[PDB]
């Protein structure tokens, strides 16, 4: 399961569902991930609304904000819920980027998400049943 | 008001519903 295309497909979905357009077996993981995400965003929508209004994205601080939030998110543990939030947070930042016309920032966020998946979350995912475990937990 | 704190909190509520 390629972590990059997991990111790419997810970000593209979340954006196109908000009205933006973006130049981007195994398909089950992608479908399950974005379904869990839409459910996550819906339930805590007011919260995500308050979070997006405090992001305060600038081209200078962007990568710092991503690094900081993500680090504190997994600072004291990793579970599938937090991994979903990690994708959803990435989505929030990508949406707030095109909201201010910083399209190139989306590609960078996509890069950062991918880099974080390979470097940190990957070992956890493998040692916790792989993505198949996630599908069994967030599917039917 | 803190972003990662709230995100982490609701993430765990979401996860506890799946056990």
């Amino acid at each position: 399961y390629d972590n990059r295309e997991i990111v790419m497909k997810y970000i593209h979905y979340k954006l196109s569902q908000r009205g933006y357009e973006w130049d981007a077996e195994s398909e089950v993981v992608h479908l399950t991930l974005r379904q869990a995400g839409d459910d996550f965003s819906r339930r805590y929508r007011r919260d995500f609304a308050e979070m997006s209004s405090q992001l305060h994205l600038t081209p200078f601080t962007a990568r710092g904000r991503f690094a900081t939030v993500v680090e504190e998110l997994f600072r004291d543990g990793v579970n599938w819920g937090r991994i979903v939030a990690f994708f959803e947070f990435g989505g929030v930042m990508c949406v707030e980027s095109v909201n201010r016309e910083m399209s190139p920032l989306v590609d960078n966020i996509a890069l950062w998400m991918t880099e974080y998946l390979n470097r940190h979350l990957h070992t956890w995912i493998q040692d916790n049943g792989g993505w198949d475990a996630f599908v069994e937990l967030y599917g039917p | 008001v803190q972003i990662a704190r709230k995100l982490q909190c609701i993430a765990d509520q979401f996860h506890r519903l799946h056990v």
